């Protein structure tokens, strides 16, 4: 049904991309219903702790309000996969600023914040070098985040969730673990790198017209010395970014891409679990 | 042993006349004067005092939250947290006086972040319009470190807009203009016929109208096809949330229409659908009249303007105009305050610096001879003449670079300068400094 | 679009490790140099900073732990109040480092008034001991303003005894004299053989054995009749509550005795009546063991001394004379560090007040004209001259009093006292500057 | 039974007057155990809101159980007169430090904080007017705070309970009247005057060696000008007080006796009824 914390982008479900966030608290909606793009940005505030749901059964996690929410808003169903890969035969591999990339025929390829698909980027003269399957690296193919692998069709109505929380304890003993063990009943959405986290500056500088942003304060210390009279400014929490700010944060983000290795089921009970 | 006869008469009574004493401080009315609440007021205290040093720090709000228990606040930080919050943003306040950084809120969604992540300061606004605050009133409970009220130069209570209920009493003053509001004071500052001033929601975008002395707050909407309509503004105490939910939410479920949303930086906004079932009249104004009533588009308030008066008693203002005649009124004796003590300062300042450019004059020729002396010596052998001996102690208190001639000449150039200041003080009246003040505010 | 591979292993240890830092941040282990858990200090820092005008202005507890929050405390403020009020009474510390005004307990009871009723400040025991804080560290973090830990002349862990539970560690020092303490930090900086500190609990009537190396807390019981006997004090952890509810309650249940309440001024204390059924051996020694056991006047505790040394790693001592040890060859360096500031500042003292001297003597008979120039003119033609080089804006300006015959004397005077200064704290060690420190405390 | 928080007076129930404080809050009364008498200053704190008792049932009365040690404490039957009266058939009226006052042969006395029986004053050779019982001032009589009204026997343990609680809004919207509303259901004990307020100070100087207390805000203002050098200190609480002026506030205090009047029971429904 119709979720009312819910701006929504209007190509949501139309078999276009979406970069539907989780930002904590409706205080930090205050911007984004301001600095969206209209077309991708969906959005959803949540407030509170999500409880644990790696010992909570599939068919009460309908029952928390929370929990419902974000499979009726993002259109997954529990139990099944959220996406259908279409098989393929062939593998390439071609080099992209100065990295060489594994990618399949039927792939998507990332170029300039632009996803293309393989068979239309070998239409355009840039040399792809054919190998066989049995040589594909497979550890190196699944840790490419500018490579989607091969889907066919999908039940999702929002394409991508771009987690976005705090930099303080109201961010590491809070939410940003709790979503990713909810996350895990698909565990093929964070190999096709589509569970996101924006990384929020934490230390800003006040040089001249424009600023710079520091999102660990190991770069402040190793960039300080070349800052001409640089002003701090603490960002301790996402209610801290004029809106200015967070539209660049936005149109122009740092996305923290979380791949799930074979280890994954094991952290999720030493933590939280 | 002092065995008093107190009896219970006054048990009763002194529980009470204290439980309204603990009432009359926390009176959500706007005090006419500032335009300040009592939880209002020990925030914009506090937050000058956290000024003094850094005028253009900005300090955590929960900083500012935190400070007013010692100025003498009773009701702890949430209250003033709240408070401090609704200064700094642009959406809720014609006139902030806090400038903030951080999310204060905005039309769309109206809750502010958390008070440990967002910062404030006093803005440019307060410093233009809050003047002469050495010159307020001292509260009359000596814990109260802030004054009973400041001395704004516009009455800024009928700028941001106060609402509030109290036991008994409510209060509801729209937010005008700024523009207006200063062009009334200066109206009233000459006794002329004061224009009622004109109300102006903080980034509102669509009509308000004055009809039978109620304010119609109207949005506005364009159509986009026949069956296409976009809403570009909408009335002032809607929020995203509350719209969406009150008014498009069970119109979607009667299924008379599909709305879409639009909100962007430019407030609000809604692109809404008709289907077949929602029926529209032929009628330009029929469909005009309809579709602002079941949309919500239009909004009927109620100015009742109670606020305290500079003498701490409660009253009620039939119209803006008359709080404004009254508030003028009270504003000229403070300025006549300011015209006289700036005449003792003036005067006092002249003396000062014109003996102390004597000091040079006589030095230097052959006058004071300090080149070898006792200390004491010196200053009883200069306390003698009349002019030197009232600020003896600052005279000769005074640095050796004062010798030497630019420096000499500027002092001479000082001393002449505080007689022309003294003198413009003297030859001035409130009119004069009332205008002359009321010309930087923008 | 910048699109990071930072996997779940990395999230996860960093969301792990975060509440480790977080944790360490404020662990309930007791720094060694200074003696204050991470509450106290941020206290501490607050306390000092509303004293920085009136030292012996007392402040509301409640300011205090609210201001804890601005200098880089994260968990509230009812930690701040609890670690002020065990901090300002003098029935939990041998050394209080905050002279408090109100209520903050006694032994018969030790809960503390409300934070927003008693008064709390810094004492002169802290300026005596808490020396060189200028020098402290900075903290790593650069939201800490508090330094990382003070610099007192003895080692105050010891002192009022600190008591916490971590997280896979325990602290448990029990509170030592303050004058046995003294002794054996001047015999660790002459490097003689340390004798152990005594423990001495606050407010202790009692009396304290140290047995196979556990510290035994003896009360003192006297009979007053063959069936009545009066207790004169006990174990140190019993308040009147728990100490009543635990031993006198059930044996008055138990109908062995019918104790009186005689607790006052003087400590603890407490008349019982030894009923017939409470059998009473003849002997001597058996009666005082039996009453010692069943009325829980011995108390025998074991001291885990974990605190955090210099470099912020925690560390575990087996006895208290390693720790002086180990404090004191800390406290050296810090000492020498003083010695070299000290230095430094007297060298340019002595410099500066010799300029300062000769430039009066020169304006005094014929030299330097100051009558009349040009003030940039006056500073090149003194700058000129290679011993008025950088001192030329404190030079010129002085005052002009000090060009009297007595001022130049007393300029003179202050720049030989200042030389005599320097060479003192050139021809000084670390062994002579803190045992001359280790004699003001008391 | 016995009662934890119950410091008791060594005189408790031995036919001598007490003394027994209701101070709020167990850290209040930590003076209390150091500048008692040990004889008649019995004490027992109470932390919270006492429940309103006007209206109020006896089933739950004893179910409190801050209602019901005040109760235990005292050794009161609920329901039944505290006291017993003696009766009498004398009057006689002398005059006291310039007052005339009204007793009864039967009554007792109070003079310098000791009270004597009228039978042993009149031993004294001091001057006593007998008149007529329809020429007594009733009401003159009842309002004598230094005049008590024969008492044959009781069956309290504690003579007096002197409630001494703070200054501020911690007292004044909280248990001042409420103890009063409870104590009401003796109705004698207030002619009496065994219900008694201590005055908390206010505002204290700090003049020379001693200090000067001042119970009232008006007081100050008008022997501010009269005070050498004063330093002032807001005693907003009980726990403001050092150890020293809170043995003062308890060896030689001023009590604010209430006294029960025909409108009594008509004030308690106005507030807090």
């Amino acid at each position: 049904a119709k979720v009312h914390k819910h701006i929504k982008a209007n190509l949501c479900g139309k078999d276009a991309d979406t970069t539907l966030f989780l930002t904590e608290g409706d205080s930090a909606i205050g911007y984004l219903i301001d600095v969206r793009d209209k077309e991708l940005h969906g959005g959803y505030p949540l407030r509170g702790k999500v409880l644990n749901s790696w010992g909570m059964s599939y068919a009460d996690m309908l029952k928390n309000k929370e929990l419902f929410d974000i499979c009726a808003i993002t259109g997954l169903v529990l139990g099944e996969k959220a996406f259908e890969e279409k098989e393929d035969g062939e593998w390439f591999t071609f080099e992209l600023n100065g990295d060489t990339i594994i990618v399949n025929e039927n792939d998507e390829v990332q170029i300039n914040g632009k996803w293309i698909t393989v068979g239309e980027l070998r239409k355009n003269l840039m040399k792809f070098v054919k190998i066989d399957s049995s040589s594909v690296d497979m550890k190196k193919y699944k840790l490419q985040n500018n490579v989607r692998r091969s889907i066919k069709s999908s039940s999702m109505n929002y394409a991508n969730v771009a987690i976005m929380t705090d930099a303080d304890h109201d961010g590491l003993g809070s939410i940003y673990p709790s979503l990713l063990g909810f996350f895990s009943n698909w565990p093929e959405l964070f190999e096709q790198g589509r569970i996101r986290f924006v990384k929020t500056p934490v230390i800003i500088a006040q040089v001249g017209k424009k600023q710079e942003w520091f999102y660990t304060v190991a770069e402040y210390e190793s960039a300080k010395d070349a800052l001409p009279k640089h002003s701090i400014r603490y960002i301790k929490g996402l209610g801290s970014l004029e809106k200015s700010e967070y539209r660049e944060m936005i149109q122009n983000p740092v996305y923290d891409v979380v791949k799930l290795p074979e280890n994954w089921k094991e952290l999720f009970e030493m933590l939280m679990g | 042993m002092q065995l008093n006869n107190r009896d219970l008469k006054s048990i009763i009574d002194n529980e009470a006349l204290a439980y309204a004493m603990y009432t009359v401080e926390n009176r959500a009315i706007p005090n006419m004067i500032d335009g300040f609440k009592p939880v209002q007021r020990f925030v914009i205290a506090r937050a000058l005092d956290l000024a003094r040093g850094n005028k253009d720090k900005f300090h955590k709000l929960a900083s500012i939250a935190g400070g007013v228990a010692d100025l003498g606040y009773h009701h702890g930080e949430n209250s003033a947290q709240d408070a401090g919050a609704l200064m700094a943003n642009t959406w809720n306040n014609n006139f902030p006086l806090l400038d903030g950084q951080g999310n204060f809120g905005s039309r769309t969604v109206q809750k502010a972040a958390a008070s440990r992540y967002i910062f404030a300061r006093v803005s440019k606004n307060f410093y233009n319009v809050y003047k002469d605050t050495e010159y307020a009133p001292v509260h009359q409970d000596k814990e109260h470190i802030p004054p009973a009220f400041y001395l704004p130069i516009i009455p800024t209570v009928l700028l941001n807009g106060v609402s509030g209920i109290a036991t008994g009493y409510a209060t509801y003053i729209l937010p005008h203009s700024v523009s207006s509001v200063k062009k009334a004071v200066l109206q009233a500052l000459q006794g002329k016929k004061v224009t009622k001033p004109k109300v102006e929601f903080p980034e509102f975008r669509g009509e308000v109208v004055e009809i039978d002395g109620q304010y119609e707050i109207r949005g506005t909407y364009k159509f986009t096809s026949r069956t296409q309509m976009h809403i570009t503004e909408i009335p002032y105490k809607y929020d995203r949330e509350t719209y969406v939910s009150k008014i498009l939410d069970p119109l979607e479920n009667k299924g008379f229409i599909t709305w879409d949303d639009a909100c962007g930086e430019h407030g609000f906004g809604f692109k809404v659908k008709f289907r077949k079932e929602y029926s529209l009249s032929d009628n330009e104004e029929e469909r005009h009249a309809k579709i602002m009533k079941d949309f919500g588009l239009i909004e009927r308030r109620s100015q009742n303007i109670t606020v305290i008066n500079e003498k701490g008693k409660l009253q009620v203002y039939d119209n803006v105009v008359d709080l404004i005649k009254d508030f003028v009124e009270v504003r000229k004796t403070y300025v006549q305050k300011r015209i006289d003590n700036k005449i003792k300062e003036t005067e006092s300042a002249f003396r000062l610096a014109f003996a102390k450019a004597h000091f040079i004059k006589k030095v230097i020729s052959g006058e004071i001879v300090v080149q070898g002396k006792t200390r004491k010596e010196l200053t009883e052998e200069l306390s003698k003449i009349d002019m030197y001996s009232s600020y003896v102690d600052k005279l000769v208190g005074m640095n050796i670079f004062h010798m030497t001639s630019d420096e000499a000449k500027k002092l001479a150039e000082e001393a002449k300068a505080k007689k022309e200041e003294n003198e413009y003080w003297k030859t001035t009246d409130v009119v004069t400094e009332y205008t002359k003040d009321l010309e930087e505010i923008k």
